[PDB]
């Protein structure tokens, strides 16, 4: 098997977000 | 491009208030001496305190 990786720039939405709430959007975004 | 998101202000946005004492001070300057309530010079300010 041949692996192929790249770089990405990866956006969150704007808010007042706790510390717990932003990193489940950061994981959100990966994901998309 | 014409809107702006903020955090939301529950007081709806507390303004400043004002202090006059027309017969102790004397008028600051550029106020005119006058006895309209709403146009008393001004002689101290701070926000209302609403929090």
């Amino acid at each position: 098997d041949i692996l192929k990786y790249e770089w990405f720039e990866f956006i969150l939405p704007e808010g007042n977000f706790s510390a717990t709430m932003t990193i489940d959007l950061m994981n959100n975004a990966i994901i998309d | 491009s014409w809107t702006l998101l903020t955090t939301s202000d529950v007081t709806c946005g507390v303004e400043q208030v004002y202090w006059s004492l027309p017969d102790m001070m004397q008028d600051p300057v550029t106020f005119r001496s006058t006895r309209q309530v709403s146009n008393y010079p001004v002689v101290g300010a701070e926000l209302m305190p609403v929090f």
